């Protein structure tokens, strides 16, 4: 009996889920994980190696 | 004439420093390219495996 | 990745002393870049979506994942130096042979 | 007197004001002098707020005065609020235990009272796992952080005590 519940009539383990949530996102990482990653690309410098 | 021929020599191996040049062209446009493949893999999974986690 | 296998002391004796520097820090990067393409493989890894497919319980946000990847353009970086180093080789090799002829 | 109190306050002058967080100081078997120099400090220099809840600084002290009994549970006591700290408010914390020698000593003053065989150098036999038990609770875990600096008194210059 759990249809119009999340979680099992719960009532309570929001607070700390939270704080578990926040911990484990922030060890995974910064942006937003539910969408695709642009990428920003970089190319290799180079200099005048050519004879003086 | 000793010295003159050694001379030749010489310039008969001058063409390593090109061939150097081109050697670390080529290999840093490859390293490039492989770690360009490594980040768009590694961000890739590493969001599925987020979703996965949580 | 056909590269020229290179004598190291014969490229020493060809470099001049306003140059030493430079060809030193051709031969540190050259065997830097070697070892760097030795600590990482060829091609990723392409992970089956298997694990993604039968433990995400969410909608379709991997398979658009999948979507949007298999479908990129990594740019492939163009060389943009090595023609110009080949005309240098030209030009050099051009003035090596005259300076032969006359010796 | 070699500096262990000297480079204590010195490393809560130079890391505990500019923390972020929280920070428990537990003095265990320590001079009272001492108590209310760093009370005095800390409420000069703002650390603690005697008329607002800006205060940063929790305190515990049983001092050199104590019976055994409270010189080894006091540090267990300053424990528990560094925990609160780190469990329930996910805070990074500072926990500062001047001296931890005197806990382990405190139970060898006791250990022969209970009835118990003595170990090297007269110390209680339980001496690793007393000190285990309390050493294990001062870390950090993935819930939140506790950086620990504790002052540990060497008898009689022996390293090997
Ligand atoms: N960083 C220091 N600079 C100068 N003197 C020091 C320093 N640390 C300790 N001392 C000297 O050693 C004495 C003992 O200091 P204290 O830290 O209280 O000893 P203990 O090791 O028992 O904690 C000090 O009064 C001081 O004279
Ligand atoms: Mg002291």
């Amino acid at each position: 009996q759990t249809s119009g519940g999340p979680v099992d009539a719960s009532s309570e383990y929001q607070q700390e889920l939270e704080r578990e949530l926040f911990k484990l996102k922030q060890m995974f990482g910064n942006a937003d994980m539910n969408t695709f990653p642009t990428f920003k690309f970089e190319d290799p410098k180079f200099e005048v190696i050519e004879k003086p | 004439i000793d010295t003159e021929k050694s001379q030749q020599a010489l310039v008969q191996k001058r063409h390593y420093l090109f061939d150097v040049q081109r050697n670390n062209i080529a290999m840093a446009l490859e390293v490039t390219y492989r770690e360009r493949l490594y980040r768009v893999y590694k961000e890739v999974k590493n969001r599925l495996d987020y979703h996965i986690s949580v | 990745l056909a590269l020229k296998t290179i004598d190291w002391v014969a490229f020493a004796e060809i470099i001049p002393q306003n140059q030493k520097a430079i060809a030193s820090s051709l031969k540190s990067w050259n065997e830097t870049l070697t070892s760097r393409l030795a600590a990482l493989p060829e091609n990723p890894p392409a992970i089956d979506w298997a694990y993604y497919k039968a433990n995400v319980a969410k909608a379709g946000l991997v398979d658009d994942f999948e979507k949007k990847f298999n479908a990129l353009k990594v740019p492939v970086p163009e060389d943009k130096y090595t023609a110009q180093v080949d005309a240098e080789e030209k030009e050099d090799v051009k003035s090596c042979a005259e300076w032969v002829s006359l010796s | 007197g070699v500096g262990k109190t000297v480079l204590i306050m010195e490393l809560i002058n130079n890391v505990a004001k500019a923390h972020g967080g929280y920070s428990v100081f537990a003095g265990v078997g320590e001079r009272t002098r001492e108590g209310n120099d760093l009370y005095h400090e800390m409420i000069e220099s703002g650390v603690i707020n005697l008329k607002d809840a800006t205060s940063k600084v929790a305190l515990v002290y049983g001092q050199m005065n104590e019976p055994p009994g409270a010189r080894a549970r006091v540090a267990l006591t300053g424990l528990t609020v560094a925990e609160y700290f780190r469990d329930q408010e996910g805070q990074d914390v500072l926990l500062f235990i001047d001296n931890i020698f005197r806990f382990t000593q405190a139970g060898s003053e006791v250990s022969a009272l209970l009835g118990r065989i003595p170990s090297a150098v007269g110390y209680q036999p339980t001496l690793a796992t007393d000190m285990g038990t309390m050493q294990e609770r001062i870390t950090t875990t993935k819930k939140g952080s506790i950086t620990s600096v504790q002052a540990i008194y060497v008898p009689a210059d022996d390293l090997t005590d």
